[PDB]
């Protein structure tokens, strides 16, 4: 009864429980770790990111700098 | 090429192997077999009901039911069965020419078959009943009619493997083909058989 | 392999069982008598048993213990070569569409396309089956 | 020899198979899931015009820095044309380092240039974006071959 | 194994510069293998203009103008995703 | 060409395969602005795929029947490579040459 | 001492390495893959068809479409949510993980599976093309009673395209049934006998059983009223033993094609509770017996639909149908033997598994309810009926499915979802779910039978129908969050390097890669018993597993 009423229900009630529910949900913190700050010490376990970049020792050079 | 690195007897393998494994696609059409085994219940059971209701001498008037035609259509047919038989000894012992002339004599008696069941639609469409005429009539040439797109489906699969024994060595896999189209065909007369006790003989 | 016979032997005992008192149950019991519609779908689903378990069961006596069958068994007791399977293959995807003609020309009802597309079923069908068995060509 | 501390075990030959209990991750980097793909994107896409596997190293180096940055381009996996690059935030130490066939391709000066265009984002707070802002540079550096 | 190598010398060639490289597609060298894609978007903002402009002519059944609308949104939605990817860099 | 065509025998077409006239018509006047879209972006993806289907068959072999590993369980496809050989499981790539690699053993002898 | 691995690994894939794939799969995995992905597209066509029949009952009016275009919109509503979303993804996930769990390298019959794939996309894509059509397609129900579908009746083209579309589908489903049951009878690890296989082969094995016991039937129905209606043919005639030959037979795939829908999720669910329970699944011979004990009764039970036409013996199948149901409870009553005194966490599968739990449990009381044919004679056909078919087979595909996808899918594609986001997924599909169904058991037990386009404002029970509205566009809009969680989890979303990312998986699946190997397996674990990814991952357990393992 009342089409104004019995379309905005059917309307917005799935609206409202979707922003209630995606903002009690969503809102958590999720499994993914922090970034890290850099003023902490490297807690993580040494790294290395290769590239496979062309698919398939001696030294070649160097550089550095302290920041 | 060096070799090769892929050294067997061909490009295809059995299809596991036979000696101490069941062959994989003799279980797969024997399933298959099975589920077109309940293909027939269902036209089995079109034909079932539809002759309860039929009261009295319940084979209508215009269907005077030719059997002199169609019972040496299905000894034809069954004898066809051993002859395809015969060619599936010919395939195990292997040479492509034993299963080639067994398998040629049991296409061409299936398509005999296939030509007398033609006939007897003919026969008994120009003077008597049409599918949309009776309801015997129509039960008649769907519960038989599919089996003759079975048959002639079966033919396919004939003349289909009679060009692959042309095409290629004998593999064990190619007569792992062979005894797999040969008891699909022996499954198409078993119903067959099947069909003519419950059409024919029984009603 | 044993204990697919044994399956089938279990699911042929009940398809019998419910077959032949839904025939006795239905002979009698009923408003005009027996049923003949679900009555020969479970004597011919006791049938398909009947096919599946009895080739299982003719497997099963002429054959050894497989090695991949027998209970404690090590993987390299049964690491051989096994067969041939298909590699890349786009006959499949022609099979559907020479299927799907045939099926339009039979719902609408085209003779035309019936006939056509039973013709591209056999075509893709062959083109299937003889996919490795083309040899190279001779020139 | 010791596995994984919990759940996992070599299988029959050596690839040994883990676990990860079931609301945690595999990975663990301590950087966001979206700015290390630009990273990869910076090191992959926007790389292969310099025809080099672009290493990166964020672990400790704690020793004589160019020479335990050197040892360990020799397990990048083709370490004659490889640029890594080592970062040790323990440490603050900056490191990029050459392969072989990397020689002379516009490189030599931009390597003081990548550093300096990484240090610039370093001594702000920003690891990931450092990198990028170095592995973009020594992409326009090095030239292809 | 009954086969030989393949051994082609073209004429291999813009000259092997600018383009699409040899990883993105596995052979840029053998053919024009790239349109650029300023072409592609204009061309779908274009295509999906011209869906807008064909609600003008002989009309009465509005159920069409709907398909239109929608044929011109998923368009236009499909060239400002890919516009906005790449003005992003492929984030997202 | 095939829109163009194909909603040519617009008539008998909304004739035998039952669709409203007008709706095939709009079928073909939405289909040569969007469909040439659709197929520019099947065929140059799926002639990349394509390229990528016979630059496989180099940088490994030719795929067959699978044959087990001895002493652990695996499964390779056990490739048969089309040019020379190394000492080990894996050929010497091949470099492409414009030509219909076969792929198929069936294809060989 | 430190490996050299990309940051993150390929989010999308080079350009083209999937279209030509597509066309020329072979292995089970992209297949699956295909299924899964396709399907859901076809739920997401079935789902806003349900909410044009959703929108269309809010009010007594037909204020948004007509009847005849509702009398198609459940039809074809039915069809792509049994037999063209529910009957692929039951294959589907045997193409997903079977091969996986059995150890085989591909499935047995590797072409034939594309072929039944093609063949299911090219029934579904035909038998939607009735709405292409002018008069539509198939007004009559998904049930399709025979005086109302020969040509007579229902003349339109777009029941002839549903015809032959069913036809398609069913020669393709039967197709995966053979390749799946010749994958499980004869491509297998070498170690594992018929029983230490996992609860979920087991599940397709029978499940394919009774594909090949049903579909044939449907494609026989079928094929007999394509000529009923075509040639004019005389079968399912009315005045001829035609509208029972409809019933009898068209019910007897109906209800097996039903148990082949609920059978295998049956086993994702029962893969999900050992993993996330720590523990054994709690008499596991028990289930691989009591999958037989209701899947052979499904073939002999198959007239519980037509308790309302009398003509059917009744008790028989009343007695047979409370007999079908008892060896369903069974395989319930192990899973809550499963869950008990495990540690239990509710990371987001074992979430969708226990929403199954609670959905079909109510739904199979209104089961028990329903079957009893004096409790039917005012409820059959009525809503009591469909929010029973939706209260159980909803739970069963739909829980199961978000299940088998939020647990297969770090495995199949090698990267993890976002668990919030599958929370959120999971609590507005159950509480949009449950009010849009635990109502119409009110609604059909007060009157308002089933396919109905329109009712009265004197006719009461319009409240029931719009906190029903209310409901179903909440489940409407419940799949925003699983696309996007989809979307976001193959092209982004957290990676996995190591196997098992869900930890203590076990059933001979989760010992290989995440994104596993082109045929499946770099090293297969020695298998033992009904766990051995769990006995590889765990060796100082074994004794442990099996010192405990017969008290209770
Ligand atoms: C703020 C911004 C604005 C707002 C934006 C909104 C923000 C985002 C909202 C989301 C948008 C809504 C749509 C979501 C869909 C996206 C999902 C997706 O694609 O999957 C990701 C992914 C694609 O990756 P991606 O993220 O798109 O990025 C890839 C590249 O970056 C991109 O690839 P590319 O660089 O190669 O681009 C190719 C494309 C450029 O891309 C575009 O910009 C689109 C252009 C048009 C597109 C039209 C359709 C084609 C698209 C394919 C659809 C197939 C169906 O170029 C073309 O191919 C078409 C060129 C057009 C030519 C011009 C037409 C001229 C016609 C002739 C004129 C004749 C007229 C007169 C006639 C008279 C004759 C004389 O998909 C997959 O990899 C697997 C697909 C699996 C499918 C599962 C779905 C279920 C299927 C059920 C069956
Ligand atoms: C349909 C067109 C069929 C074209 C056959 C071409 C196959 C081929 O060239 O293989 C060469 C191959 C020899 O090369 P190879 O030794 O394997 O390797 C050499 C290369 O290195 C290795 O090259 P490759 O073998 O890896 O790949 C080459 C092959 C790969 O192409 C294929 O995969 C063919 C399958 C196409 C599937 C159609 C896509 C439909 C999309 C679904 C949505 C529909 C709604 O051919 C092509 O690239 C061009 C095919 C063009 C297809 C475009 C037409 C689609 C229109 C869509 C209609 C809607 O084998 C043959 O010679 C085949 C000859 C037989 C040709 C006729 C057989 C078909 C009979 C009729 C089927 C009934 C279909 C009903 C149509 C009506 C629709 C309503
Ligand atoms: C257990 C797993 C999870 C369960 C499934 C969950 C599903 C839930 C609902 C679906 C949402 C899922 C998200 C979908 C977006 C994909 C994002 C992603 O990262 O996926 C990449 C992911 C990674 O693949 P990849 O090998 O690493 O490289 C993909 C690259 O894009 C390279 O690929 P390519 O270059 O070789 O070809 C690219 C092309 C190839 O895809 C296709 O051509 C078929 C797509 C049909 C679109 C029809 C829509 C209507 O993709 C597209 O078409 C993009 C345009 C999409 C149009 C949709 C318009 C929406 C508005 O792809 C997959 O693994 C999924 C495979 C999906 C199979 C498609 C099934 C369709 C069945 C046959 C269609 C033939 C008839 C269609 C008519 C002709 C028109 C095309
Ligand atoms: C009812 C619908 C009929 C469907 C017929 C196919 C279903 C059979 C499936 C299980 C049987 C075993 C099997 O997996 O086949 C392997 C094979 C799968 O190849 P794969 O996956 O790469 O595995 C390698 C093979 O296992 C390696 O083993 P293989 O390559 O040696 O295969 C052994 C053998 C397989 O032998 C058989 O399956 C028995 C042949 C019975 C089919 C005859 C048609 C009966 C229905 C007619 C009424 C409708 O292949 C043959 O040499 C004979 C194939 C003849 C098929 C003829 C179909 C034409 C239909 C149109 C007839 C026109 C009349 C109507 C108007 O499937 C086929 O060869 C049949 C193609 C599928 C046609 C579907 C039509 C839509
Ligand atoms: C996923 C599919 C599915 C499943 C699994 C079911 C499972 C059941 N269904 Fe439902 N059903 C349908 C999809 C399903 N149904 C469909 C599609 C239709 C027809 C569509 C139409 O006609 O419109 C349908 C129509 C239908 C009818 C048709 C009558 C009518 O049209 O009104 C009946 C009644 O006989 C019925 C009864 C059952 C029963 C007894 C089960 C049983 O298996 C359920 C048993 C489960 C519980 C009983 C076990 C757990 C509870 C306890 C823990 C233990 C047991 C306790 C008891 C002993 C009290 N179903
Ligand atoms: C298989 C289980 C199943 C599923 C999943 C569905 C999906 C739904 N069904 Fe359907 N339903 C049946 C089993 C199912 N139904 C059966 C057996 C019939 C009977 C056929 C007959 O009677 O003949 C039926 C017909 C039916 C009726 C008809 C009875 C009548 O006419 O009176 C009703 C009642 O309202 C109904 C309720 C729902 C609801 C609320 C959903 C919800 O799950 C809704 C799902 C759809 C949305 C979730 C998708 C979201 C929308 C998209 C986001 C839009 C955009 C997508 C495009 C881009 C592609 N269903
Ligand atoms: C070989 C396989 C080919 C498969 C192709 C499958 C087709 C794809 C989907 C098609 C959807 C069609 C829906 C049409 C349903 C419909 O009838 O809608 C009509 C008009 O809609 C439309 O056409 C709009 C839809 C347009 C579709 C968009 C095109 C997509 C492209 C990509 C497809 C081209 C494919 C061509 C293939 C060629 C080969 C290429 C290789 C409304 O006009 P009308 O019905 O006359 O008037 C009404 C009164 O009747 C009614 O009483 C009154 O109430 C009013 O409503 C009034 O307006
Ligand atoms: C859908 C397939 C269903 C059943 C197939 C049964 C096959 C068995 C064929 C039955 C033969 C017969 O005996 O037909 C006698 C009557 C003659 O009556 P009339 O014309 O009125 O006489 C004139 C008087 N003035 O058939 C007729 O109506 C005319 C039509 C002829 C038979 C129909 C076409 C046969 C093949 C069907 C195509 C299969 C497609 C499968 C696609 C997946
Ligand atoms: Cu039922
Ligand atoms: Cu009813």
């Amino acid at each position: 009864m009342s089409t104004a009423l019995t379309h905005g229900l059917i309307g917005g009630v799935p609206l409202v429980l979707f922003a209630v529910l995606a903002l009690i949900f969503l809102t958590r913190k999720g499994p993914h770790p922090d970034t890290y700050k850099m003023s902490d010490p490297w807690t993580h376990a040494p790294i290395l990111w290769a590239a496979e970049e062309p698919r398939e020792v001696v030294i070649g050079g160097g550089a550095s700098g302290k920041w | 090429m060096t070799s090769a690195v892929g050294t067997s007897g061909t490009a295809i393998t059995s299809r596991v192997h036979s000696l101490n494994r069941p062959n994989m696609v003799s279980v797969g059409t024997i399933v298959w077999l099975s589920s077109e085994l309940m293909f027939f219940a269902g036209l089995f059971a079109m034909y079932f009901t539809a002759r309860a209701q039929a009261g009295g001498a319940w084979p209508p008037e215009p269907t005077e039911l030719n059997l002199a035609l169609a019972v040496p259509v299905t000894l034809v047919l069954i004898a066809s069965s051993f002859t395809c038989q015969m060619g599936v000894f010919a395939a195990e012992r292997g040479d492509v020419f034993g299963l080639r002339r067994w398998y040629v004599i049991t296409f061409l008696m299936g398509l005999f078959f296939v030509l007398g069941q033609g006939y007897e639609y003919i026969h008994l469409v120009e003077h008597g009943t049409t599918i949309p005429g009776s309801a015997y009539g129509s039960v008649f040439y769907l519960a038989t009619g599919f089996h003759g797109l079975h048959v002639i489906g079966g033919l396919v699969a004939f003349v289909l493997l009679l060009a692959r024994t042309k095409m290629s060595k004998f593999t064990p896999a190619q007569a792992t083909a062979a005894i797999v189209v040969s008891y699909y065909w022996h499954f198409v007369d078993i119903v067959w058989i099947a069909l003519f006790a419950t059409i024919y003989f029984v009603r | 392999m044993h204990i697919e016979a044994r399956l089938f032997e279990i699911l042929t005992a009940f398809f019998a069982l419910a077959a032949v008192v839904y025939a006795v149950l239905t002979a009698m019991f009923a408003t005009g008598g027996v049923e003949w519609a679900g009555t020969t779908a479970l004597v011919l689903t006791t049938g398909l048993t009947l096919i599946t378990g009895t080739f299982f069961r003719f497997v099963a006596r002429r054959l050894d213990t497989r090695p991949e069958d027998y209970e404690d068994a090590e993987i390299s007791d049964g690491a051989g070569e096994l067969g041939f399977f298909a590699p890349h293959s786009w006959w499949p995807i022609l099979i559907s569409l020479s299927f799907s003609t045939a099926a339009v020309g039979a719902a609408l009802w085209l003779p035309w396309l019936i006939a056509a597309g039973v013709a591209f079923v056999i075509t893709s069908v062959c083109g299937l089956v003889f996919e490795y068995y083309w040899g190279p060509e001779k020139h | 020899e010791l596995d994984l501390p919990y759940g996992s075990a070599l299988t029959s030959s050596g690839r040994i198979s883990a676990v990860t209990e079931p609301g945690e991750l595999s990975v663990h980097y301590p950087f966001p899931t979206m700015d290390l793909v630009v990273l990869d994107d910076a090191l992959k896409y926007g790389s292969r015009a310099a025809k080099a596997r672009f290493a990166v190293y964020i672990g400790p180096l704690g020793a004589d820095t160019a020479a335990t940055a050197r040892e360990i381009l020799a397990n990048v996996p083709t370490p004659e044309n490889a640029v890594l690059l080592a970062v040790s935030p323990d440490q603050r130490a900056i490191e990029v380092v050459y392969g072989a066939d990397v020689k002379g391709r516009g490189i030599e000066s931009a390597a003081p240039l990548g550093v300096s265009a990484a240090a610039a984002s370093f001594k702000e707070g920003n690891l990931i974006d450092g990198l990028i802002s170095a592995v973009r540079v020594m992409s326009a550096g090095v030239s292809p071959a | 194994m009954s086969s030989t190598q393949d051994r082609s010398q073209l004429d291999p060639e813009v000259e092997r510069h600018t383009g699409v490289d040899v990883e993105d597609v596995p052979s840029a060298e053998w053919g024009w293998s790239h349109m650029p894609i300023g072409v592609m978007h204009i061309g779908g903002l274009l295509s999906a203009a011209f869906l807008l402009v064909m609600m003008r002519g002989n009309h009465v059944g509005h159920v069409e103008d709907w398909f239109l609308i929608g044929f011109a949104a998923v368009i236009v939605a499909l060239v400002g995703r890919n516009w906005w990817l790449r003005r992003r860099g492929w984030i997202r | 060409y095939l829109l163009l065509t194909f909603a040519c025998m617009n008539d008998i077409i909304a004739l035998k395969f039952h669709i409203s006239l007008n709706a095939t018509t709009w079928i073909g006047r939405i289909g040569m602005v969007v469909l040439p879209a659709i197929v520019y972006f099947v065929a140059y993806r799926w002639a990349i795929s394509l390229q990528r289907s016979d630059r496989e068959v180099l940088e490994h072999g030719v795929e067959t029947g699978i044959i087990k590993r001895l002493p652990h369980g695996a499964y390779v496809e056990l490739h048969q490579p089309l040019g020379p050989v190394d000492e080990h499981g894996h050929p010497i790539p091949l470099e492409y040459a414009g030509a219909p690699l076969p792929k198929r053993m069936n294809k060989l002898g | 001492e430190l490996e050299a691995r990309r940051p993150f690994p390929e989010r999308m894939g080079p350009k083209g390495n999937l279209i030509y794939k597509l066309i020329t799969t072979t292995d089970h995995k992209l297949i699956g893959i295909m299924y899964c992905v396709v399907c859901f597209a076809f739920f997401l066509v079935g789902g806003l068809m349900a909410l044009f029949m959703r929108t269309e009952l809010a009010m007594p009016g037909l204020q948004f479409l007509s009847n005849e275009q509702f009398n198609q919109l459940f039809t074809m509503h039915g069809t792509v949510m049994l037999l063209f979303y529910a009957t692929p993804i039951v294959f589907g996930f045997a193409n997903l993980v079977l091969p996986l769990q059995i150890g085989a390298p591909d499935v047995a019959f590797p072409r034939l599976n594309a072929l039944s794939f093609w063949l299911f996309l090219f029934g579904a894509l035909i038998a939607i093309a009735g709405f292409i059509t002018p008069g539509g397609a198939a007004d009559f129900g998904w049930t399709a009673y025979s005086p109302l579908t020969d040509a007579i009746h229902s003349p339109g083209a777009g029941g002839d395209l549903w015809i032959m579309g069913l036809a398609v589908g069913g020669l393709g489903t039967i197709l995966g049934g053979v390749n799946m049951i010749t994958t499980v009878v004869c491509m297998r690890a070498p170690g594992m006998t018929m029983f230490r296989m996992p609860i979920f082969t087991w599940n397709i094995l029978v499940t394919s059983i009774l594909v090949l016991i049903a579909f044939p039937i449907l494609t026989a129905a079928l094929f007999g009223l394509a000529a009923d209606r075509h040639l004019g043919a005389h079968i399912y005639d009315p005045a001829n033993g035609g509208v029972l030959l409809w019933q009898h037979l068209f019910w007897f795939f109906g209800h097996p094609e039903v148990y082949i829908i609920a059978l295998p999720f049956f086993g994702i669910v029962s893969e999900i509770f050992p993993v996330f329970s720590r523990k054994p699944i709690f008499g596991y011979t028990t289930l691989i017996y009591a999958t037989l004990a209701i899947a052979a009764l499904s073939v002999a039970v198959w007239a519980h639909h037509m308790y309302a036409t009398g003509a059917v013996l009744l008790p028989f199948f009343s007695f047979m149908t409370f007999l079908i149901a008892v060896p369903t409870g069974i395989k319930f009553f192990n899973w809550i033997g499963t869950m008990w005194k495990g540690q239990l966490t509710f990371e987001t599968p074992m979430l969708f598994s226990v929403g199954f739990l609670i959905t079909f449990l109510l739904g199979g009381l209104s089961g028990v309810l329903l079957a009893s044919p004096p409790l039917d004679f005012h409820v059959t056909d009525s809503y009591f009926v469909i929010a029973h078919f939706h209260y159980v087979l909803f739970g069963t595909i739909v829980f199961a499915t978000y299940a088998g996808i939020y647990f297969w899918f770090p495995k199949m594609t090698g990267r993890l979802l976002d668990e919030r986001l599958g929370k959120l997924h999971f609590w507005l599909t159950f509480i949009g779910f449950h009010t849009t169904f635990l109502v119409q058991h009110w609604l059909g037990d007060e009157g308002m039978p089933r396919r109905y386009a329109d009712y009265l404002p004197t006719d009461g029970f319009t409240t029931l129908n719009v906190i029903s509205t209310v409901g179903a566009f909440i489940l409407g809009v419940s799949m925003l969050p699983f696309v996007w969680n989809v979307f976001k989890s193959w092209r982004y979303g957290e990676p996995v390097t190591v196997d098992d990312p869900w930890g203590y998986g076990n059933s001979l699946e989760w010992a290989t890669s995440c994104p596993p190997p082109r045929h499946n397996f770099t090293e297969l674990p020695r298998i033992r018993s009904e766990r051995p990814a769990f006995e590889l991952h765990y060796p100082h357990m074994v004794e442990r597993m099996r010192a405990e393992a017969h008290v209770g």
